[PDB]
């Protein structure tokens, strides 16, 4: 889930039933949202799909523009970003 | 070893 | 899956992951339509949802208004309906 | 010990 911190903001899901096509992580002003979406056609019958929205406020001393994201092999998307810090 | 996902801004 | 036998046509599926308000079993003409579908809003910020489509078509020795359906305590899905036979 | 799950027929 999310986690503040002292000096980062960041957030792990998993997401292994996904593809790195099949997410999306969007950063517009302070908001961060994280989609995924995953079908299948089994075969000729039918179809299963899979889906997630999740959305979370960046605190104001992060800026939005810093915000990276990655997925790890095992499938946790991390999404972070540095807060600012006395120099 | 991550794979970097690109973030989506608009 | 689908299994035609000589005596009975039959469907299972695996529907664990759905409650029985969320299933839906469809019998119009010789058409079986099954539909599952399960959102959860975890939390404050998102939901998660799965979601399933099969079609199948009945034999034309089964009568549609003879296709009943019923969900095992393991969460296995029988649709089934018994075919003309000899007296 | 099965539950009876109604068909929809419209």
């Amino acid at each position: 889930g999310m986690r503040l911190e002292k000096d980062r903001f960041s957030v792990n899901l998993d997401v292994k039933h996904f593809s790195p096509e099949e997410l999306k992580v969007k950063v517009l002003g302070d908001v961060i949202e994280v989609h995924g979406k995953h079908e299948e056609r089994q075969d000729e019958h039918g179809f299963i799909s899979r889906e997630f929205h999740r959305k979370y406020r960046i605190p104001a001393d992060v800026d939005p523009l810093t915000i990276t994201s990655s997925l790890s092999s095992d499938g946790v998307l991390t999404v972070n970003g540095p807060r600012k810090q006395v120099s | 070893g991550e794979r970097t996902i690109p973030i989506t801004r608009e």
